[PDB]
DNA sequence: TTTTTTTTTAAAAT
DNA sequence: ATTTTAAAAAAAATAATTATAAATTAAAAAT
DNA sequence: ATTTTTAATTTATAATTATT
């Protein structure tokens, strides 16, 4: 299969904020979750703080570098494929702690800065 | 009205009658109990914010559904239940019934001056004091008392008596009725406070004659003349007379007729028309009905006229009252344990209480 | 609706589009080290290939804006080096022993995207230090990876990456398991004798 | 003033590890020819026989007929602080609130004495009588101690049956029945695991099992048990000392309806 | 009369409460400590602190307040009206909102409603000290056995005497005072509620909160949703909201021990069906091991 | 119909105490040429084999293939009746799903019967395969049984390896790290407590503990055990009972 | 460098499967002569002691002195796993973190390389007079034990006492009272039975049952006792054994206005 | 037209 | 100091709902 | 074989509204 990548879905998509859960849920599709989640960010003691099926969710937005932009994809012998939006925050969320440098996900925040070292083409001598 | 205090009188002087046990030591016994004052306890019990509990129909659904629920928490434990019903009141009676009259016609006065209060909890007072029990709360426990098959009796003068009649028979174990008036009418065992609830938890008192006849050191007519000495329902009752010295007047002259001739007219007076002696034959002799002339049998509850009836007529949930009498028949099934007692005389026996 | 996915990409992916319409083009070829199908993103108006990393880990999701998406599939569209794909493709083809043009040495069924691999300028100038005529050279590009692993002994040393089995002479044992990740294991078992 | 000594010093340790789970507390009636319990539970279920004879004890004593109403279970955690062969030796008073119990060494190397509190009772005094019993089976308490012990596992309630061949157990529940047939043992002429029966009437009567468990509990005491049948009548389970007196247990059956 | 401050905020504790009065800033009070909120599995859980000084205590026999079980609740409001009134009778109280217990007994500890119950009490009666009354006598009816109760809370406070036992609403004043205060706290915190999220076709009678009554039932059963099951003013932590949990909304498991109870994995289903796994290092290098960083493999 | 009486079935009476903590409700696999048992655990995690082959009994009657659905925590209590030394026949009906164990008296002074309900569970085999394993160790079973509880003492993670210098049961813990050595092979010919090794490619891996307590809980079965170590599989831990049958034991690793 | 070889350590781990209800956390001294303990309980109420004499350990070579920190349940679970005839081993080093325990076989197939972690702990050490004491007896110590256990259960309070014709253990619980007799055996001579009592001053004091009852766990490591106490001073629970050390254990007097 | 318990503050006499 | 008529008055269940326990419950574990 | 020495079971208090 060959899944060609629209071009033109690149540059009219629209910030926003996303958020990350700390587990898993058994759904894939719609969900009204501006509806809950976003207005009961309470700004606590230690950053932001919610609650989703009663437990205690303490988190913050984990800085994305510049030259590092996100971008939110849907699916569709060739095939295309077309986005619907774009993105440079996200929050990480952990289960009634802040994660910080024992987060998986910040530490793969670092890997594109490997990425960006690992893959440079070394000059001819 | 009732016996003031006999109760109280027990747990003052004679505390050795008393056995505080719990509700699962008769795994297997024949009781006989009063229904009507338990139709009274589900009329002042079964109340929602001072409002009865009644179905679409109108009618009160609040103490069919109370001792229906009373007949199985007897019956899921492993006791036998038997409902006597008290019909002809006795023409003693008099005084008792011009003081309830009264008391109904001052609680009504009561219930409109406090409806014209517009208060609440005023009128779930005197609406838990007001209603009171008609021939329709009695046929229709009766009829759902045909409707289980646990039988069940009409009494011709007093309910409490015809427990007293079966259990001099030997037909059942006790009585469990808390009006006290059953021990000086001639039943040996009482039971105290069986209507309490499950989730209430309170331990019944149990209250024999012979501990009582033994610690008193009375016959059942010197009982009774204390029993009067506090104070009947049926007579008046003398003006400055206490428990305690009650007790020592009948350890002194043994007689109401013999207390009167050896106490003092100029300050402790009897009342006009007084009739201790025949509220004394009455006590010792009531108008009751015959335990023999009635066999006793549990049968199996019939169930689907039941539900028809109980759910058309009366409107109530499929699964409470189907689940209530499949407990009813498997607790019928498994509790046909068999006590000891049946086989032996008795006899008591002290140690050297020093 | 379907399934749904978060990308993490340079804003270099956005500046790419003004020559060809649809000049991206999200394709799987083989992995670099196992042999296996992998999501790769190439380019030809900038003309980098991008590789895409999964971050699949246990028990994460993500809240898409009045949507939900589960998995916690967050991917990382970063640019790779295309050498560790050429290379494979170079010892299969050494496997006769024969010079071969580049046209029938990238040839696989199962990956029938292998047509991209032949239009990148500089195959020849990446060609030299590991290697018309074409044939594979162990020992030269053996010599192309301490150009990799001591720019990633001052890279990582930006990174600052505590690099310690106790969770410069650290760094090596470190930057031998990175290259191992995209090279196979036929190739990274000798660089203990190549550490020295 | 009673007075009273025993040789066998640790029978009257295992029958009050007897009494200990089934009765709370007991009155202990002394008679002239020796000390008689007759105790009957706190929920009408059961009635134990304690014959005491006084041709068992050393020196039997006795001034008048006493009855102290003892809490047993205390002493009888302190009468377990004799040991297996230590002389226990009794002493008490008319007017007293205590009872003294004396424990010596087998030895004499150490002679000990132990009183406690006698909270006065009241018990009714049911009489038993005697009858003939249709099914007397003398049958090993061990054996008894077994059945009951791993019949508590499968139900609540034995149904016992018996014939000319042998005795039934029968235990049911959730858990299917349980029923064992106790061979009668008449071949063999060993004391201990001999099961005979005395074959009047074949007799069917079910009993409970958790109840059962508070009475076997004495098998150190005899090894073999008379069990006594009849038609509606309370069980006998006869714990036989051979000199110190006969212990007799008793059961009402299950009704049926 | 405050409630504002449960308006603005109704997340975390909130205090509602009235000022020191002039003669209990001077007498050593007595203090009254009961529940409202310990039942249902709806609404926030409301324990209060009643006052009043030591020569008042017939006052408050005489103000008939003991009999606060079998009530209703415009009698209720009515003498609640009445207590409000005098300045000898003051009421404090710390509202427990249910995303407050709710965070509090489902994170790695499995916390406990008793024993969140008398840290809100130590707290209430720390506080009561600190705000200038003085007390000596502490008459709590909590829940459970209460000598080892009143055992760690003479251990932290020594100064005042605690007096805890069971049933005791009616038998001291101040408790039942307290109870019925958290009652119609409790009712005035239902009966006027907003939420914090936005609703849309809202209902805002529910019913009385507990799980056995049919309109709350009915309200449960209607404001369920699959992906988060129901905002803040439901507990999450109770059988028959579990039960609806596992029943409508999905599937959602922690990194904790949230119904899945896996150590050393590695099930034999994953070892006999399938004959042999394949044993690649896909993560090849320990960064990605610890990381999380895996290949891509589909779409 | 059901004729299978046995000598001693103390060995019935052992395994059903090795199975009544681990397994609940499970599968007897009946045919004519053997008792067999196959059923996964509480959290598919062991499965068991119980490979009884019949020759020991007096008779086997097998008329159809039976697929017995058994509890075997309340009927293992069942067999807990039987006395060591005591003589065991099992019988089930032929349409009926009853199954009526039979206990008899040593010197026939008894005939007890225990008829008891079940219902009709779940039946789900599965093949086996056979490697030459990595490191076969025969070693006893009550030292064996002795010294997993001594590693349950230490902690919740023990490691599995052999070497030139003996197999080491190394446990690691909050209280520390130990090993237990035994040796390569010994000379003891005494055979209650001898400990040979069989080596082919020595490996370390870890295992579950609670799992090792609910798998000996077979110690007065045999003297002596036979357990095969090899990665990336269960473990066979083969409980070698004489000649009328064996007991094997199956232990998927811990992941690192 | 710090090793401890025992050939049979049975008294090392009977006293610590001992002692691991006395103190949560006992933190050990390294001494010349051997280990030494000087710690209090939680509720500190009770004292206690070890010292062990290095004459009959194997290889006890000490280097220099460092306070062991030691849990003493890790001592109950890391010497619960010592057989009948486990051969143990100590090893330690100067400034090790841990400590490392080998249990040997008598016929070499196994050996038990445990380690265990150690905790840092406050040290102090009370001072503790010797002196000759009023009255010291000498008694089996698995019939001190047993009598222990028996005269603990019938209260909360024992007075002790002793005089040249006997030795008198009173205790007066809430349920009774209970006095034991002990005659001087000295006539019979065994290894524990031969009964020695000397004394000076007939003295009597009240202590605790409970805490005795702690006290006598480490009965058959030393088949004998040795008791010895004086006025308002703490009562010398001795342990001594005839190869290896002694154990002391001290507990404070009650007061009775 | 059909049942009476419980404290308790209470005035009041042996 | 107690003893107590009398006035008044409180005043009365009960399966369902749940969290939180409490002696009970087989069972290791050691005599 | 008992009697510990525990843990993981089965029914226990304290609440509430309705149960109709």
């Amino acid at each position: 299969h060959r899944v060609h990548l629209r071009s033109a879905t690149l540059r009219d998509a629209v910030p926003a904020t996303l958020h990350l859960l700390p587990c898993e849920v058994a759904v894939d599709g719609p969900a009204p979750v501006g509806r809950f989640f976003t207005p009961a960010i309470r700004q606590g003691p230690e950053g932001l703080e919610v609650s989703f099926r009663g437990r205690c969710l303490r988190g913050e937005e984990v800085a994305v570098p510049p030259g590092l932009v996100g971008y939110v994809m849907v699916t569709e012998f060739d095939r295309f494929i077309g986005a619907t939006a774009n993105f440079s925050r996200f929050t990480l969320w952990g289960l009634e702690t802040i994660p910080g440098p024992d987060a998986k996900v910040r530490g793969a925040l670092t890997w594109p800065s490997l990425a960006a070292a690992i893959h440079a083409q070394v000059p001819e001598d | 009205m009732g016996i003031q205090g006999l109760a109280k009188l027990i747990a003052d002087v004679a505390p050795s009658a008393i056995r505080e046990n719990d509700i699962k030591s008769y795994f297997g016994r024949k009781v006989a109990i009063d229904a009507s004052m338990s139709i009274y306890q589900f009329l002042i019990a079964v109340r929602q914010g001072g409002d009865v509990l009644q179905n679409e129909e109108g009618e009160t659904t609040s103490h069919l559904m109370g001792m229906f629920y009373r007949t199985i928490r007897m019956m899921e434990n492993g006791i036998k239940p038997v409902y006597v019903f008290d019909g002809k009141p006795p023409q003693l009676k008099s005084g008792e019934l011009a003081k309830r009259s009264e008391r109904r016609a001052e609680a009504e006065k009561q219930l409109q001056q406090a409806q014209a209060a517009g208060a609440e909890q005023e009128v779930e007072k005197f609406t838990k004091r007001l209603v009171k029990v008609t021939k329709q709360h009695n046929d229709e426990c009766k009829h759902l008392l045909s409707l289980m098959g646990i039988p069940y009796l009409d009494a011709p003068s007093e309910a409490e008596a015809s427990c007293a009649a079966l259990v001099k028979a030997g037909k059942v174990y006790a009585a469990a009725t808390e009006d006290m008036d059953c021990l000086t009418f001639g039943s040996p065992v009482l039971m105290r406070h069986l209507t309490a609830s499950e989730a209430k938890k309170l331990p019944i008192q149990e209250f024999h004659l012979s501990r009582i006849l033994q610690e008193l050191g009375l016959n059942q007519e010197q009982f009774v003349d204390l029993c009067i000495l506090l104070g009947s329902d049926y007579c008046e009752s003398i003006r400055g007379i206490g428990p305690k010295r009650a007790v020592d007047l009948i350890q002194k002259h043994k007689s109401i007729e013999e207390i009167v001739r050896r106490l003092d007219p100029n300050k402790y007076p009897v009342p006009e028309n007084w009739l201790h002696k025949e509220a004394h034959q009455l006590f010792l002799e009531p108008e009751v009905l015959d335990p023999e002339s009635v066999e006793l049998k549990w049968s199996e509850p019939n169930e689907e006229e039941l539900i028809k009836f109980m759910c058309g007529e009366k409107q109530f949930s499929e699964e409470r009252i189907r689940s209530g009498v499949k407990r009813l028949s498997k607790s019928r099934q498994g509790s046909t344990q068999g006590r000891l007692d049946d086989f032996f005389k008795v006899t008591g026996s002290l140690s050297s209480a020093k | 609706g379907a399934r749904q996915h978060v990308f993490l990409v340079s804003e270099y992916l956005k500046d790419a589009s003004k020559k060809m319409k649809n000049g991206l083009m999200f394709v799987k070829l083989v992995n670099p080290c196992s042999g296996e199908g992998a999501i790769y993103l190439f380019n030809m108006c900038l003309q980098q290939l991008f590789e895409v990393k999964v971050f699949k880990e246990k028990h994460h999701s993500w809240f898409i804006n009045q949507s939900v998406q589960s998995g916690g599939l967050l991917h990382f569209a970063t640019p790779v080096d295309p050498l560790f794909l050429l290379l494979h493709y170079l010892i299969k083809a050494d496997k006769e022993g024969k010079f071969q043009p580049l046209d029938q040495v990238v040839v696989d069924n199962v990956f029938p995207n292998c047509i991209l691999l032949l239009k990148l300028p500089g195959l020849e100038k990446l060609l030299h230090h590991v290697t018309k005529y074409y044939k594979y050279s162990k020992e030269k590009t053996l010599k192309w990876l301490e150009k990799k692993v001591n720019q990633t002994v001052a890279a990582l040393k930006t990174n600052n990456v505590n690099v310690s089995s106790r969770v410069e002479e650290d760094y090596i044992r470190y930057a031998h398991g990175l290259i191992s990740d995209y090279i196979p294991k036929e190739l990274s078992d000798d660089l203990s004798k190549y550490l020295k | 003033m009673f007075e009273a000594r025993l040789v066998q010093g640790s029978i009257l340790k295992k029958v009050l590890e007897a009494l200990k789970d089934l009765i709370n507390e007991a009155c202990w009636d002394i008679s002239s020819s020796g000390v008689n319990l007759q105790s009957m539970d706190s929920s009408h279920v059961s009635l134990v026989q304690l014959t005491l004879r006084s041709e068992g004890f050393d020196t039997y004593r006795c001034d008048r007929n006493l009855a102290m109403g003892v809490n047993l279970t205390s002493m009888s955690k302190i009468l377990k602080c004799a040991g297996n062969e230590d002389i226990i030796t009794l002493r008490a008073e008319d007017n007293a609130d205590t009872l003294a119990l004396v424990f010596e060494a087998p030895n004499q190397e150490k002679v000990s004495d132990y009183e406690m509190k006698l909270m006065d009772l009241d018990v009714e005094q049911l009489g038993i009588p005697e009858q003939e019993y249709s099914c007397v089976v003398k049958m090993p308490s061990g054996e008894f101690a077994r059945i009951c012990r791993d019949l508590s596992h499968i139900g609540d309630a034995v149904v016992i049956s018996c014939a000319k061949d042998g005795v039934k157990f029968s235990a049911s529940g959730e858990l299917g029945n349980g029923n064992i047939k106790l061979s009668q043992t008449s071949n063999v002429d060993k004391e201990e695991e001999a099961v005979t029966i005395e074959m009047n009437e074949p007799v069917q009567l079910t009993f409970a099992l958790r109840y059962l468990n508070f009475f076997t509990k004495a098998t150190p005491l005899s090894s073999t048990v008379t069990l006594s049948m009849s038609a509606d009548v309370p069980l006998v389970v006869e714990y036989k000392i051979a000199d110190m007196g006969h212990l007799k247990y008793y059961l009402a059956p299950k009704i049926e309806d | 009369m405050d409630l504002s401050e449960l308006e603005r905020d109704n997340t975390g504790r909130c205090r509602l409460s009235s000022p020191v009065p002039a003669v209990c800033r001077k007498e050593p009070c007595v203090l009254g400590v009961d529940e409202a909120g310990r039942g249902p599995v709806l609404g926030p859980m409301v324990y209060a602190i009643c006052y009043c000084p030591l020569p008042r205590l017939a006052d408050l026999e005489a103000l008939k307040v003991a009999d606060s079980k079998t009530l209703l609740e415009s009698e209720r409001e009515r003498l609640f009206a009445k207590m409000e009134d005098t300045d000898f009778v003051g009421w404090a109280l710390d509202v427990l909102s249910p995303n407050l217990i709710s965070t509090s007994m489902l994170g790695r500890v499995k916390y406990n409603l008793n024993s969140l119950s008398h840290d809100t009490a130590t707290g209430l009666i720390q506080y009561a000290l600190d705000q200038g009354v003085n007390v000596t006598q502490v008459f709590v009816d909590t829940v459970g056995m209460p000598e080892t109760y009143q055992a760690r809370l003479q251990q932290s406070f020594p100064g005042i005497e605690v007096t805890v036992k069971a049933k005791a609403d009616a038998l001291y004043p101040v408790v039942s005072a307290a109870s019925i205060c958290a009652k119609v706290a409790r009712d005035q915190a239902v009966k006027k509620w907003q939420f914090v999220e936005k609703l849309q076709d809202l209902d805002t009678d529910y019913g009385s909160g507990y799980p056995n009554d049919p309109k709350t039932k009915a309200w449960l059963k209607e404001h369920v949703e699959p992906v988060f099951g129901f905002p803040q003013f439901v507990r999450f932590s109770w059988r028959t909201a579990q039960t609806i949990l596992e029943k409508e909304a999905e599937d959602v498991i922690w990194e904790d021990s949230a119904s899945e109870n896996q150590e050393g994995l590695r099930k034999i289903t994953s070892y006999f069906l399938n004959e042999g796994s394949q044993a690649r290092p896909r993560s090849s290098h320990r960064y990605f091991l610890e990381r999380g960083l895996e290949s891509a493999t589909s779409l």
